[PDB]
């Protein structure tokens, strides 16, 4: 005649149940919104004229431009590959020496080659590459796909 | 066992046998929810307002693009900025229809004088919250009624100018007011009204609800 | 019907009776009848509405601020209609204001009167409810107007 | 007409919490 | 600006509510109970 | 006439105050009102209705002082991505209610700005725009959400040439202090009736305000009254008004999940009073 | 008055619930 | 004004419809 | 031999009299830190060239310019006086009206003159004036110190 | 009178006869006030750094141009901003001096776990103002060691990278860093630690001081 | 001495002290000896220091941040050192990110370990106090370490 | 960037309170109190 | 070459990484440090110490081989308003700590960026700088605060010369792959010694690397142990170090007032003590 | 030099405040 | 490093000055 | 050198008021 734990826990499965899922469908957008929305750029973060860094911009062309994911790519006619800046080890931008042709980071000193390629020092894996091809007025880059053509197998980034 | 692990350090037993003791009187209608919503809606206001400071950005140059961002770009965006007002809304009209059912049913009478006074503070202080978050998105709209409302306390004979000058943070109305009005929605006031509701709330739980009628 | 009437036998219920508390001792238990199975339909309820009505009417993103460019009827939100209206049909400026803070400041005194009577229930006391019942007109009245121009505004276009 | 079912949705959803509140809890 | 549907809500609660609770207020008028007034 | 909107003011026809300079010229002042659906779906075709509303049976005064009926004209702001809808997704029952309204875009890309005028006006009390709404999912430029519509309409002749002369349709004044004399018709062939206004005495200042045929007369001789008197009456009897609407271009898709949740909320809410009520068979057991 | 069509049928395709689950819960 | 009327009826009605509504589930139970 | 009332109320006013003055002391930097620090400037608020408004800049001026305290100002060869657009009722900046010559505000319909005094309407005071005297580049704006030529007597502003 | 009136109301001598019912024991010397004086640096730190919130522009192109205000052109201004960091850095050394005598004392033994570890979490919340704050003026200095810790917690094989892309709301560090940080430094965190703060403390006052050595 | 003897002879009182708890039933009255008097000691003391530090030693403004430029010896504050020692000395950069995780994780469970024993005095747990001295020599030593040089850093510029 | 008077005052007071403490302890340790260990 | 710096880089010294571009030449590395007060007062002259200290009895390699002695040289960054002290604000005892320094601004108007050098190692292991501190009450651009001072000092000759060429301070590599032959000092009466070194087998590669005098020889005769081997060992006994100090222009108003401050919390600390002192007496009466 | 008694402000309120616990609470 | 052995020093050493400075009042007053 | 001169004359001076006052308000 009196309903027993049975279903007194029955019955909170489908309460307490249902009330989960309701709160679940309003967590979901959420924390769909505190997760981030998904042409090179120079200083300002604008436009890279072509025409105008070809000209007077640091003969010997070794300078930082902002590129893929707001890391800074060196841009070294122009090559084919962009040098990426960011250490493997924690992150500081390496420089360019153009007195040894090897970069070499200032937080520690692992240093590394004229394309990239680690050398010496703390620095786990090399400088990572790029397409560097030009379309009309700025500089388009796309991600390196294929393997690497200087360390021998597949890139870290792929 | 978990239960007995806490029950041998805070005393657990305490708390759920002070819920369970409390009983509510038969006089008590639907009317009385209105409180509550009204907690509901700020509690809302909470949520989604914390998850707007994300991406907002309070600055006169950017303040406009940051909301469009918001409600065009932003993972749901559209859906929290418009919660947000209209929780807001909710909020305010929520807490009028709280203040007729307390003055309807006498429950502001003694020894309820404080929570009723308490009350009053925190309806200006919810009305405060609306001005300031009003003029947020820097558009037309906003920029004009903070710019009327920023001149009002200029009356007051004495302290009146200087009370204008620390509400806009000059003699204008430019960023420096943007700025005072963003500290006061997202900071000032959110620890305000968290002071009287603690405040309201604990004056209810230690007298109870009033009579019947 | 889940009801548990009031110990009368309990002499500290009693006192506390006597100044008006111990009112949340008797009736239907809040645990769990009202805070665990009423409170979730009632907070549920409340966010499917504001859900609800964020989808079908979406916030609006206005123009730009233009210092230089005064919108034509700029309007502050409802709940401020009525104060935006005794703003500006007062000629004085100081007399505006005060009117203003008189709201909120006479709320805080309307305890302080209506303690003279011990009757919560609105027929009970009579001359109070009426006082009510007009502010709450005139307040209606004042928001309304605040939606008119201030030439037809405070006979609200009619006579 | 998809949008006239939105608003009805509105429309039922407060006036179904209303009736829960009011069986709920016997409420008035 | 101005919002016609929420000006909307507003006045019919308002009266909905001040109705309500009127006749509350008319109901244990009529009707007291349990040692109360 | 809207397009003289385009002649004086080429980039937009409303002002940052939001005034839309139709009221430049239009000085009068009538109710106007646009009526849109409260929501429309992405590349739908709805109605927009312009309601430029006056008394069917009133005349005004023309060029020549005679009295002829009013031909109205409007212009109306639609967001970004609305436009005319093509003349094969129109249903027969709208073209029929359309009429033939020539819609004339503000300039060159913007067609969610559309002038149109003159129209007669004792027929198109209302104007019933065949509106095309925009599809975010073939347009990246285009967003789901609330957007404003503004209308500017008018009615009867205006008051001011984009010249800068004034017309026939708005009152006269005077130049200074003097009495006046002679009053008749100084009519012409290749013109039309004028009216002589002299002015006299004080010192000096003896000058003549020559006023177009049109205007009343309520003044009949030997008056001084100042400079600034309205001595021709105000023969206009057209208006200029404006009015705002929101429209909400609603995604489907946001709408069907809405009614998901609020199923799920309201099948919750039954659990939870259900819940009760097998809660309170078991208090009932306990209370003796 | 598509809506109040829609509103009728939406509530009492709940109310059914209501009242369908109750019995039941009540013959179990 | 069209759609200020239109919310202020059905937001008032819908009350009593909610409220008979409750009552009404009260009475198939036996209140 | 027991210190008394008046032994333990005189101590109070010492120690907890103290107390009060370092709080003071502490209070005061922090309320001057609220009150906010104490050239014509165009859209951007920048600078007015004078030999750039005077050409092109819609002819029969009555452009507004970012003035004293922020206030938009009228600048109407140039004329003395500058004035004031905001309103003395609510806040509204009031545009010029050239057909009718008189400024007249949009949120009331409370109006003014050619100078800017008040001739109709709920505006209880005329628009401020101020010296738009020129100055090398920009426009330099002087307050306006002495009575009005068009009230006939002090200004509100002084 | 005035206390008769209150006492009617609430009950006040109810809490002033919990007050003067504690008693402090023989064995509690000066280094027991190390976590009261870690509260007052951060009460400290909560009005400073509210304080700074009316002038300081969250923006990469405002952030450094508005600390310079402060220290140069606003009243008092230098020393607010230098209190907040030298209260900063001692809430940090005065809480690491507060750990040492609870180990040393043996206060986290049973019953105080519990105490124990939210102290825990309480210091990991107060590591995360410094970080936060850090990068705050958009210096050189904050900028990198911001761009560093951010990349940090990429390791994780699963979430790690998700993690790192809600930290600094992107792929890189830009303004919706600072963004999201200076929300975490002016908003989150101050709630969070308020809480847990608070839980800290109820648990301190229910069981009391631990015993001697 | 102002002092109050633990009152042994009340069972509630008894019963609080085997549970480790009770400690505030004696001694001096904290009411108003130390809350009304030493307190505000302490509070003004604590921020005179403060403040003086604040006025000789002022906050400093460093150059404006540059995406493409990475300062030289760039340092986290003196709380974050071993951390950051921990994170470069360590070449798996995994490894590096559960040691430092270890940090406040580890102290979680030192309750749950020394709940063994019932003793707080450091001298009658030295098992404890030695391994607490070992890494807080250790905490030390990696604190150094994060001002040196990489190369030097781990023998610390000695051997 | 490196603060050396910072560096200096946590040195100073980190050994000064464990140093502190341990003496503490050791008064306590050598005379015990009213029933207490 | 201090002034080196100016030819190359004509507007700072100091790269945004905060490099100074000193050592793009000087590649060595020994340590300098900068010695300034902690605060100074407004207008008044006081002591900038740079110290840049090495083996005072230590030769290195002229251009001509020949063992010379070394140059010290620096660059010093001081606050915006610091400037070298007026001759005649410099006390006798400071203008003898000096010397006949020839302080260098780096550029027309920058007064706060000096250069020294070349000046002899041997006697000016430290410089002493005159500075005036500036003052924030005749200067509306001044402020009072904390402010960074930036130094970067050199020992002996450089490896680069402006023009690009190498000098003989560092070492030499080989070009490819292959073997030497002969090694011998082809010297001129108006050049000097120079060393050739030969490259042969392999495929082909005749080539050969003439190297400077002043490098020592490490290498015999017969290898070819790839390119980029040390022939020449390093000669560089010189080196360029940097050091960064903070100065406080302190306000004597801001430490007056803080003084008093303090005072009164020190004495409020002490009523309130004898305060307790008070209680203690009036509770010891009533335990009993 | 005004420097120098700052410093010893500091020095002082520092060494005053330990001094006035230790007075007050009877403290070690 | 200057800066930091000398603050080292006296924030270890003036704390003993001010603790024995606390102990003579107290011995002045008769503890 | 001079600070420690000020340190202990700036200590003594307050020392003395301690000193001072507690023989000041025991003696009345
Ligand atoms: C935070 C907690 C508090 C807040 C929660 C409470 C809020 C919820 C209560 C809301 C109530 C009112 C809000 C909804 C008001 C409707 C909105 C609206 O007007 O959209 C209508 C729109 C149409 O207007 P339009 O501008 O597009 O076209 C012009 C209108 N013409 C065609 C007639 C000329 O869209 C629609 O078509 C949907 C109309 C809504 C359906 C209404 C049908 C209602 C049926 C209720 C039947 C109930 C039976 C009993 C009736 C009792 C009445 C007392
Ligand atoms: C002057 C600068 C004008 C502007 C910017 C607009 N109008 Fe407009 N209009 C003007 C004048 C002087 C006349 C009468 C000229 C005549 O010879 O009669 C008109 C007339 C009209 C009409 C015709 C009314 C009728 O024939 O009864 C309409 C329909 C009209 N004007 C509308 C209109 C609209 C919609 C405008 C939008 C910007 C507009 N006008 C601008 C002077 C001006
Ligand atoms: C090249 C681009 C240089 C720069 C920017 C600087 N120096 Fe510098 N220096 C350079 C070279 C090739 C020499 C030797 C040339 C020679 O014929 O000997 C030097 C030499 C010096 C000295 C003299 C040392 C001595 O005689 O023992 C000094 C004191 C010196 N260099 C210092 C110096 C400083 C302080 C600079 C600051 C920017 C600097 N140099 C720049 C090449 C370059
Ligand atoms: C109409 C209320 C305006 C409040 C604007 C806030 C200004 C910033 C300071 C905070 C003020 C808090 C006032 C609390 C009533
Ligand atoms: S950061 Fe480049 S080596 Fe460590
Ligand atoms: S605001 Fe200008 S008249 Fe009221």
């Amino acid at each position: 005649d009196v309903p027993d734990m049975g279903r007194r826990q029955f019955m909170n499965l489908l309460a307490f149940g249902t009330v989960t899922g309701v709160a679940l469908g309003a967590l979901y957008p959420l924390v769909k919104y505190f997760i981030p929305p998904s042409t090179a750029k120079d200083k300002l973060g604008n436009n890279v004229k072509v025409s105008k860094f070809l000209e007077s911009h640091n003969a010997g062309d070794r300078v930082l431009v902002q590129g893929l994911k707001g890391d800074p790519t060196y841009i070294v006619a122009i090559r084919d590959y962009g040098i990426n800046a960011v250490c493997t080890h924690l992150g500081c931008v390496v420089p360019w020496n153009a007195a040894e042709n090897k970069f070499k980071c200032p937080c520690h000193g692992s240093q590394y080659d004229e394309t990239g390629k680690v050398i010496r020092g703390p620095a786990p894996l090399s400088l990572a590459l790029c397409h560097a091809t030009v379309q009309d007025d700025n500089i388009v880059l796309t991600p390196w796909t294929e393997t690497d053509f200087r360390t021998g197998e597949k890139p870290w980034w792929v | 066992n978990v239960y007995d692990w806490f029950q041998e350090r805070l005393e657990i037993q305490a708390l759920a046998d002070d819920v369970t003791s409390k009983y509510v009187p038969p006089h008590v209608n639907i009317f009385y929810c209105l409180g509550g919503i009204t907690l509901t809606c700020f509690l809302i206001q909470f949520a989604t307002g914390f998850a707007m400071t994300f991406y907002y950005k309070p600055t006169v140059t950017e303040a406009y693009a940051s909301v469009q961002y918001i409600m065009n770009e932003v993972s749901f965006g559209w859906l929290i900025r418009s919660i947000h007002r209209w929780s807001a809304s909710m909020m305010v009209l929520m807490m009028i229809l709280h203040v007729f059912r307390v003055y309807l049913t006498g429950g502001f009478k003694k020894p309820r004088e404080l929570t009723w006074i308490s009350g009053v503070i925190l309806a200006v202080i919810t009305v405060s919250f609306g001005v300031t978050g009003y003029s947020l998105p820097w558009d037309q709209v906003g920029y004009w009624a903070v710019k009327i409302v920023s001149g009002v306390p200029e009356a007051i004979p004495v302290v009146g100018v200087l009370i204008s000058d620390l509400l806009r943070g000059g003699s204008s109305v430019g960023q420096a007011t943007l700025t005072r009005y963003y500290s006061a929605h997202t900071f000032v006031l959110p620890w305000l009204i968290a002071v009287f509701m603690l405040l309201h709330f604990l004056m209810i739980r230690k007298q109870g609800i009033s009579g019947p009628l | 019907a889940t009801l548990k009437k009031p110990d009368l036998s309990d002499p500290k219920l009693r006192a506390k009776l006597a100044k008006g508390m111990g009112h949340n001792y008797y009736g239907e238990p809040a645990w769990p009848n009202d805070l665990l199975y009423v409170f979730p339909v009632v907070i549920m309820g409340t966010f499917a509405c504001i859900v609800a009505l964020s989808v079908l009417d979406p916030a609006m993103v206005g123009e730009p601020a233009d210092p230089f460019a005064t919108p034509l009827e700029i309007l502050p939100e409802w709940y401020l209609y009525p104060v935006f209206q005794i703003l500006r049909s007062v000629p004085n400026k100081l007399l505006g204001v005060l009117l203003m803070a008189s709201v909120p400041l006479g709320l805080i005194l309307v305890p302080f009167i209506e303690n003279v009577n011990k009757f919560q229930n609105p027929f009970r006391r009579p001359v109070a409810t009426t006082i009510f019942l007009f502010g709450t007109l005139v307040t209606i009245w004042l928001g309304i107007g605040a939606t008119f121009p201030l030439d037809k505004t405070l006979t609200l276009g009619l006579f | 007409e998809i949008d006239v079912l939105g608003w009805v949705a509105l429309l039922v959803v407060f006036t179904w919490s209303i009736a829960m509140v009011v069986w709920g809890r016997n409420g008035l | 600006m101005v919002e016609p549907l929420l000006d909307g809500l507003v006045l019919g609660l308002v009266f909905a509510t001040l109705g309500g609770l009127f006749y509350a207020a008319y109901q244990q008028y009529k009707r007291p109970n349990e040692l109360g007034g | 006439y809207p397009f003289w909107a385009q002649q004086t003011y080429p980039p937009t026809p409303r002002e940052p105050t939001g005034r839309i300079v139709c009221a430049n010229c239009h000085l009068a002042a009538k109710p106007a009102e646009v009526e849109v659906p409260q929501s429309v779906l992405p590349d739908t075709v709805f109605k927009a209705v312009v309601k430029i509303p006056y008394d069917t049976k009133l005349q005004q005064v023309a060029a020549d002082g005679s009295k002829v009926g009013l031909n109205v004209g409007a212009v109306l702001m639609l967001p970004e991505g609305f436009k005319i809808a093509p003349e094969e997704r129109i249903p027969e029952e709208l073209k029929k209610e359309v009429g033939d309204v020539y819609f004339q875009p503000y300039k060159e890309g913007q067609d969610n700005v559309l002038l149109v005028g003159p129209l007669p006006g004792e027929q198109y009390q209302e104007i019933v725009f065949p509106v095309l709404s925009p599809n975010p999912t073939t347009d990246k430029n285009i967003h789901f959400g609330k957007y404003a519509i503004h209308l500017g309409a008018n009615r009867g002749r205006g008051q001011i040439y984009p010249t800068g002369e004034k017309s026939n349709n708005n009152v006269f004044t005077a130049s200074a202090t003097g009495t006046i004399t002679k009053i008749a018709k100084e009519e012409d062939e290749y013109g039309n009736v004028k009216y002589q206004v002299s002015i006299q005495t004080d010192s000096g200042k003896t000058v003549v305000d020559t006023i177009p045929a049109g205007p009343e007369l309520i003044v009949s001789e030997g008056q001084a009254v100042k400079a600034g008197e309205a001595l021709t009456n105000n023969p206009n009897v057209g208006g200029f008004g404006q009015d705002d609407t929101e429209i909400v271009l609603q995604d489907p898709n946001r709408v069907k999940w809405m009614i998901a949740f609020i199923c799920l909320v309201m099948l919750a809410q039954l659990m939870l009073i259900l819940k009760k009520k097998q809660v309170e068979k078991v208090q009932a057991a306990e209370m003796n | 008055i598509l809506g109040a069509v829609f509103y009728i049928v939406f509530i009492a395709l709940f109310f059914g619930i209501a009242v369908g689950i109750i019995f039941a819960i009540k013959s179990i | 004004t069209e759609e200020m009327l239109y919310a202020a009826l059905l937001s008032f009605g819908l009350i009593f419809v909610g409220w008979g509504l409750g009552v009404l589930l009260l009475k198939i139970q036996g209140a």
